[PDB]
């Protein structure tokens, strides 16, 4: 059904590629992963930990309620 | 290239040209270098044409 050629319109745009023969596969490897990498999860883990300590909390707690019941009383 | 006669032509080449200095003053001397290659790919994308 959809193929190039006829997808949408595009003017004044030029793109430059280098082939995969003249370049490295891991140019920055280490030196710039690391930071972007660690920009990332700086940006997610607020949205995503709070639900999940919550879940932990919610864990903890019931399944020490739980011991604590069955466990006899005096009198 | 032509009519001509191949002494006639050095003779005025000898009266017209003696004065360029072909000295290579100093090192001012250009020469080329080998040019490297490149595999790559440009596109200029004008759907108007």
């Amino acid at each position: 059904g959809r193929q190039f050629g006829h997808l949408t319109r595009v003017r004044h745009v030029i793109t430059y590629s280098l082939s995969p023969f003249e370049q490295r596969a891991f140019p920055h490897y280490f030196s710039k992963g690391i930071p972007n990498v660690l920009r990332r999860t700086r940006a997610c883990i607020l949205r995503v930990a709070p639900p999940f300590v919550a879940f932990y909390l919610v864990y903890t707690w019931g399944t020490q309620e739980f011991e604590k019941s069955k466990r006899k009383n005096p009198a | 290239a032509g009519g001509l006669e191949h002494r006639q032509l050095l003779d005025l080449a000898q009266k017209h040209f003696s004065g360029l200095s072909g000295t290579y003053d100093e090192d001012a001397v250009p020469t080329l270098s080998p040019c490297r290659f490149t595999g790559s790919q440009i596109c200029h994308r004008e759907d108007g044409l």
